[PDB]
């Protein structure tokens, strides 16, 4: 985990 | 190498060093435009003064820092030569020996409370009781 | 004898230089020595300025803005007096910030229905939060509580921008950037475009015009011109077609991966993409002015310093770039980090950084010398974090960190110790807030050091 949550892929 | 001969308001010739006299910015105007008057000082005033531009001769000043330790010890006098001393700095236009006297009288007043503070210079508390305490609890 | 009252005698100049010399609390108590010392200190401006500047409660530059505000908040009160009062109150409130025994009242309240929180605003006591439950919560962090909760997005919401007067941009995986009004409790335009996820945006203010500028996933950044409030709907005022959208404006096309960051002041904007590029764009022009080419990763945070005309980017590659915009040249490489470098902030004196190995780093906002470092103990990825002059605010799993930037310690590391997860934080003057999330759940917490 990089410590930046991202929106999944649409 | 020459003097300059400057005149305290007691009419007492002090003669000092040219470019050491030079400290002093009125001096150094004054001969851009011998014997210089200082009108309305003192000359135990005027003498300190003296002793503090020879004794910094080869000091340079910028441009918060202290009191430099031969300072401090020099402008241990009594209030009303202090005060004296101030103000013939600021007519003369020494601005570092301004304020070095500046900071002397800071530190008389650093930490210490209102009364204190009115003991050290003998200041008449003139506030009212009850304006003592609105200023007090912060104005 | 021979005493005198040397702050009366002297000339009002000089007795100003020795109050100049003096810390507050010396100041304070010569306000209370006589009626003459008093009325002497209260006459100054620059005292305070002075005072004010020392402590960081504000730069030259931002006096004009500090001086209207306190002109709004005291229309009774001289300059000198407003400056004074202003002094006390953010010296007091720093003190109890410094303070490792002073422990600050806490209020915590419900969050999203999702565990995670994905963006923040505190602006104007509004706690404003965003999720991917698709739903916007606003928060009063005066009284500190819910307020009412903003739905109407049909995917999750990613990004979110206080403009002013309650109005407030929202951007989602529905690919539409909403503008909301608080006080009505409701979405007024919908705004469709974006042919992906709305991943970022921002507001900026030209010639007394706001606009809005949103990057996409789609590589993209659109221009949109803000809204004016109205006087005496059928709302939400639904745009299906830019060309037929007022207040569409264009698109920016330049990006060849989805556009990460955005930041912008006046008419100058600068956008951070997953293509490794940065590009600085013109919005009164709408075209690209710069292509800051060198990083060889992902930009995932970038800063407009317009103060200095510089940019600042942050990248996947570990290292921080600092571009000159005059010339769109580059000034300097940081490297003081081992990691993803994703989150920067700029305070008065600091550019701040943190990165994926739980590091943090200081660097002067002029020069970019090393001012501070700092590292989560359990290094854990920096999710969060927060700066001012005075103060660094750090979050990620299982920490929450408050540091005295001034003595370089740690003064709190426990506050939030029952938290999981700091999704975003943020503080203003004696509020703190944080969404966090503990035990599967989301939360807003709200600390007050007053």
């Amino acid at each position: 985990f990089n410590g930046l949550t991202s929106p999944q892929r649409s | 190498t020459s003097n300059v001969v400057l005149v305290s308001g007691e009419g007492e010739r002090f003669t000092v060093d040219k470019k050491i006299a030079e400290r002093s910015l009125l001096l150094k105007n004054y001969l851009n435009d011998i014997v210089m008057p200082v009108p309305n000082v003192r000359s135990s005033v005027l003498q300190k003064v003296i002793e503090w531009a020879e004794h910094h001769r080869d000091s340079n000043f910028p441009d918060s820092a202290p009191v430099d330790s031969w300072d401090r010890e020099f402008l241990k006098v009594d209030q009303e030569m202090l005060y004296e001393i101030i103000l013939a700095a600021n007519y003369l236009n020494i601005k570092p020996l301004l304020d070095a006297g500046c900071k002397v009288v800071a530190e008389m007043i650093r930490g210490r409370s209102p009364e204190e503070i009115r003991r050290t210079f003998n200041i008449v508390n003139d506030f009212t009781p009850e304006e003592e305490a609105a200023i007090r609890r912060e104005n | 004898n021979l005493k005198r009252d040397l702050i009366t005698s002297l000339p009002f100049e000089i007795s100003l230089k020795i109050f100049n010399y003096l810390q507050f609390e010396d100041i304070i108590n010569s306000l209370g020595v006589s009626q003459n010392w008093n009325k002497i200190i209260r006459k100054s401006t620059s005292l305070w300025k002075k005072l004010l500047i020392s402590e960081n409660f504000v730069s030259p530059k931002g006096f004009n803005s500090l001086n209207l505000k306190l002109s709004q908040k005291y229309p009774k009160l001289s300059q000198q007096d407003r400056l004074r009062l202003s002094f006390l109150e953010n010296i007091f409130i720093l003190k109890n910030w410094y303070n490792p025994k002073f422990v600050p009242q806490r209020t915590t309240l419900r969050g999203h229905m999702t565990s995670v929180i994905t963006c923040l605003q505190f602006e104007d006591n509004y706690v404003i939060t965003g999720a991917d439950d698709k739903m916007i919560r606003v928060y009063d962090s005066i009284n500190k509580k819910f307020l009412l909760q903003l739905s109407g997005h049909d995917g999750g919401v990613w990004a979110l921008k206080y403009a002013h007067g309650g109005i407030l941009v929202s951007g989602s995986t529905d690919r539409t950037v909403r503008v909301w009004d608080i006080k009505k409790g409701c979405c007024t335009h919908v705004f469709e475009g974006h042919n992906s996820t709305v991943r970022c945006l921002d507001i900026v203010e030209y010639k007394n015009i706001k606009y809005i500028v949103t990057g996409s996933r789609d590589n993209t950044l659109h221009v949109w011109k803000l809204p004016k409030e109205s006087s005496v709907h059928d709302y939400p005022l639904v745009f299906h077609t830019p060309e037929e959208n007022p207040y569409f404006v264009g698109v920016l096309r330049g990006h060849m991966a989805s556009v990460r960051t955005v930041s912008g002041h006046g008419n100058i904007v600068v956008s951070g993409s997953y293509d490794n590029t940065l590009i600085v764009w013109d919005v009164a022009q709408m075209k690209c002015l710069y292509i800051l080419s060198g990083h060889t990763d992902r930009i995932y945070s970038t800063i407009y310093d317009h103060e200095r005309k510089r940019c600042i980017s942050a990248s996947m590659d570990t290292t921080i770039r600092i571009w000159d915009l005059e010339n769109g040249e580059l000034m300097y490489t940081l490297q003081g980090h081992t990691a993803l470098v994703g989150l920067l902030r700029l305070s008065d004196k600091f550019l701040v950084s943190a990165a994926a190995d739980g590091s943090i780093r200081g660097w002067d906002a002029n020069d970019y010398s090393r001012k501070f470092s700092y590292h989560h103990t359990n290094l854990s990825a920096i999710t969060t974090f927060y700066v001012s002059d005075n103060i660094l605010v750090s979050g990620s799993e299982n920490q929450f960190n408050i540091y005295n930037l001034r003595s370089g310690k740690l003064v709190h590391a426990n506050i939030l110790k029952d938290a999981d997860q700091i999704w975003s934080v943020n503080f203003k003057g004696k509020t703190l807030v944080a969404a966090v999330e503990k035990d599967g759940q989301s939360f807003l917490e709200i600390l007050d050091f007053s």
